[PDB]
């Protein structure tokens, strides 16, 4: 209906936008954007495109395309006769003669219903479902088109009750149309039908069969459209239908088999989907047998790297990436037993002069090495000093990769003694750390960081160069390697410990860190590898840390003060407050605890001058326990180091405590039962008003049957930490839990918290023997595990053993020591006078 | 941790 002027001028403003020079199509965008914000304006643009047939296509169809991106934004106060035109318009014209025109018609529809929703067009599906069977293929076509971008747009929401789900005509009418004799409506056809595959919608699984058989009737499509597509929904059948896909898998097999090595790229990549996703189920191992032989060499070509990619380097999804995920998985489903079929290529492909073969030789050897280790154990000698070798190629995606692989044997390298394989590597893998190819870099320290983790103590005797390269490192990386160094370099820290503690070693790593860590900012994205660097680092250096601690100190107390402070914002209206990503708290939470127990006391002038309780006080109760186990490894760790800022909260938090204390958060319910007992030893006496609210959930807890070792053994010395400070409170309850206490802490160390827990029941013995007395015995094989007690320790156990001795009589002590295994009869008798 | 493993 809108016609005649300001047509012309509209005309005016396409020719404009459509400038040669960018300085008039940047100069005319303005006048457009100003335009949208009348809705008049769109009828000109509908009409532009759908009958002003005396222009151009390219300027209509431009016109189109404008009322496309009208659409895209703002489409919110678009006029209902305005929306109804365009509707009507476009539903009516799909099928142009111009393909360009029926493209442009297809994408405003498809927009039209992804912005807006379905549910306010609610005669679009049935209407162009009518259209499906038109005798002009243009308009069946388009149609089609359109409906398989709103299937890839809205599966969801067709599958749930919100539109009467149409879903349900929408099948067997797609279903009948896998018959049809142009390859592109076939194409679309199943495509559609795809999306609805992984919902399981109910519609499909009833039909199921018929789904399978039009399949297997395509199969023969020499079309590559149809083939993708097919891959496609085998795909997804094997996660969904396994069941009623099995009878045919061979033929499924061998056909996707000859899919794989088709001469199409996208084809063969989701043939090889179709090979990861089966490795996954269980079935698996008994399917492929027949066909493992004709299967591994397409994966191991696969491998290679495409012409494409040799250019592009000297994508995030290849056919390669996914072949060597595939053939990890398939190791890891047979292990040893898949050698034959690979080894005599290994043998082969390493040792090419072609050097993307040898690579992808490599790559193959690192793949399978988490399933086969074991049989590859024997070839190993060979192996390891080759890609020792191969660290030295010219190319350099060879040494990438080698530097990997080699990562992956690392388990077998540390058992080996050092100079045998030990040693070379190193040396090679530093060397490499240092190349001048950023690949090399990042794949040499991630290699490297991992062997770290396996080389343990064996690295001690290279600190030297290890952290000479190390902190030489820092000023070579400018962006992603400075991050693996950090990991290198955290690993190296706790994989060494305290052997670090030495000041010439200090002098070449803090500058450097402390640096970074400075001119790092609090919004920053790279400081998160850094603070589990500086938590390892810490925690090895302990008090030689001391000149360092004040900044990182500092900047900590903020991250949990910024985090606590979003997490309220959040908590109180998500709508301009999004939520903190809690990990920063939890690892600043976690350094700050390593922090107190490595440098003790030191910490003193810190705690005081800072809210660090109020902010640890805010995270105790935080809903996500992961932040409760690190706040009470914190309150434990500052406990320990100095009290006398913790002690006047000490009535805040012991509540809470009490609360927390509760095993279903196994890990959480761990250091808060430490704490307990760090807290009781630095109150004394005073610790008399919280015992029975802890003691009930104590005794439960360490009589709860099948709990770790770790938890016992803390509620064991808490208990026994607890009874050493306030003995009156806790000595009536021993009868309850001596059995157990002694069960577990005959196996640890002699340790201060041995001593501790053992002082404890001596002292509570002597207000109460009876509940010893009871089960006397497992004490007598407790006190046993001890080799080395204090000596006032030492003469407690004489007191009470003697004490319990001329009680009970020389003859009923004979009997009640008669059947004692002879270490403990022995030992008792020679340390304690018998 | 998620090293830069190459698939």
């Amino acid at each position: 209906k809108p016609d005649e002027q300001g047509l012309q001028q509209i005309l005016q403003l396409l020719k404009e936008s459509q400038s040669p020079d960018t300085t008039i199509q940047r100069t005319v965008q303005q006048k457009l954007e100003q335009l949208n914000q009348y809705p008049d304006f769109n009828n000109y643009l509908i009409f532009v495109l759908t009958k002003l047939k005396s222009e151009d296509e390219p300027t209509r169809s431009l016109s189109g395309l404008i009322l496309k991106n009208n659409v895209k934004a703002h489409f919110q106060n678009f006029p209902n006769g305005v929306t109804d035109f365009i509707k009507s318009e476009c539903l009516n014209n799909i099928g142009d003669s111009s393909p360009l025109i029926r493209a442009t018609v297809g994408i405003l529809i498809t927009t039209i219903a992804s912005k807006g929703e379905l549910q306010n067009w609610p005669d679009l599906l049935p209407k162009l479902c009518s259209l499906l069977d038109s005798e002009d293929y243009n308009t069946c076509e388009g149609a089609f088109g359109a409906l398989q971008k709103i299937c890839e747009d809205s599966a969801e929401i067709l599958d749930s009750d919100v539109l009467d789900r149409p879903l349900n005509i929408m099948i067997p009418k797609f279903l009948q149309f896998f018959k049809h004799s142009s390859p592109k409506i076939r194409s679309h056809a199943v495509a559609c039908v795809n999306q609805f595959i992984i919902s399981r919608t109910q519609a499909l699984m009833l039909h199921i069969d018929s789904f399978i058989e039009n399949l297997f009737a395509l199969a023969g499509d020499e079309e590559p459209e149809v083939r993708k597509n097919v891959c496609r929904a085998l795909v997804m059948l094997l996660e969904v239908r396994m069941d009623r896909l099995l009878p045919h898998m061979h033929n499924i097999v061998e056909y996707m088999l000859q899919r794989t090595q088709d001469q199409d790229e996208n084809v063969a990549l989701e043939a090889c989907e179709f090979w990861l996703t089966l490795a996954e189920q269980p079935i698996c191992k008994d399917v492929l047998v027949r066909h493992l032989p004709k299967l591994i060499p397409v994966l191991v070509n696969g491998m290679k790297y495409s012409d494409i990619d040799i250019i592009l380097l000297k994508s995030d999804w290849n056919l390669r990436k996914c072949s060597a995920a595939a053939l990890d998985v398939l190791a890891n489903v047979y292990r040893d037993e898949l050698l034959p079929h690979i080894l005599p290529l290994l043998k082969e492909l390493l040792f090419h002069h072609e050097w993307v073969v040898k690579e992808s030789g490599i790559l193959v050897l690192g793949a399978i090495a988490e399933g086969c280790m074991q049989g590859m154990i024997p070839y190993l000698p060979e192996l390891i000093p080759h890609l020792i070798q191969c660290l030295s190629d010219k190319k350099a995606l060879v040494r990438s990769i080698t530097c990997w692989t080699l990562s992956r044997y690392a388990h077998w390298v540390v058992s080996q003694p050092p100079d045998t394989y030990l040693k070379p590597l190193m040396t090679e893998l530093l060397k490499r750390i240092l190349d001048s190819n950023k690949r090399v870099q990042e794949a040499a320290c991630s290699a490297f960081a991992t062997l770290e983790e396996e080389a343990c103590t064996e690295l001690v005797p290279y600190l030297a160069y290890i952290l000479d390269t190390l902190v030489f490192a820092f000023s070579k990386y400018q962006h992603k390697n400075l991050l693996i160094l950090y990991d290198a370099i955290g690993t190296l820290a706790d994989s060494v410990g305290h052997h670090l503690n030495k000041p010439e070693y200090i002098q070449m790593l803090m500058p450097p860190l402390i640096q970074k860590w400075n001119m790092l900012k609090d919004e920053d994205k790279d400081l998160f590898p850094l603070l589990e660097c500086l938590s390892s680092v810490a925690t090895a250096l302990q008090s030689g840390f001391l000149p360092y601690c004040e900044p990182v100190y500092q900047r900590c107390v903020n991250l949990v003060q910024k985090t606590l402070a979003q997490a309220m914002l959040n908590n109180a209206q998500p709508d301009q407050y999004e939520a903190p990503d809690k990990d920063f708290m939890i690892v600043a939470l976690d350094l700050l605890s390593g922090l107190a127990e490595g440098l003790g006391g030191n910490i003193e002038q810190l705690v005081a001058r800072s809210n660090i309780l109020t902010l640890m006080y805010q995270c105790m109760q935080d809903k996500m326990p992961e932040v409760r186990q690190s706040s009470f490894a914190l309150l434990g760790d500052l406990t320990k180091a100095c009290f006398q800022h913790v002690k006047p909260c000490i009535a805040d938090f012991m509540p809470i405590l009490g609360t927390n204390l509760n095993p279903e958060f196994i890990s959480v319910c761990n250091n808060a039962t430490w704490a307990i007992g760090e807290i009781s030893i630095q109150m004394g006496i005073e610790m008399q008003p919280y015992i029975p609210m802890v003691l009930h959930q104590l005794v439960e807890i360490i009589n709860r049957p099948n709990t770790p070792k770790t938890l016992l053994e803390n509620t064991a010395i808490t208990i026994g930490r607890l009874g050493y400070v306030c003995p009156q409170e806790v000595a009536p309850m021993l009868q309850q839990f001596i059995r157990p206490w002694c069960t577990s802490l005959r196996n640890i160390r002699d340790n201060e918290e041995k001593d501790s827990a053992f002082r404890g029941i001596c002292t509570m013995i002597s207000v109460n023997p009876s509940g010893v007395i009871q089960d006397f015995i497992f004490f007598c094989d407790a006190v046993a595990s001890w080799i080395n007690p204090k000596d006032d320790l030492r003469d407690m156990f004489c007191k009470i053993l003697h004490g319990f001795k001329n009680q009970v009589g020389d003859e009923n002590w004979r009997r009640f020591s008669d059947q004692f295994p002879l270490p403990l009869k022995e030992r008792l008798a020679a340390f304690y006078g018998v | 941790r998620k090293r830069s493993r190459p698939y």
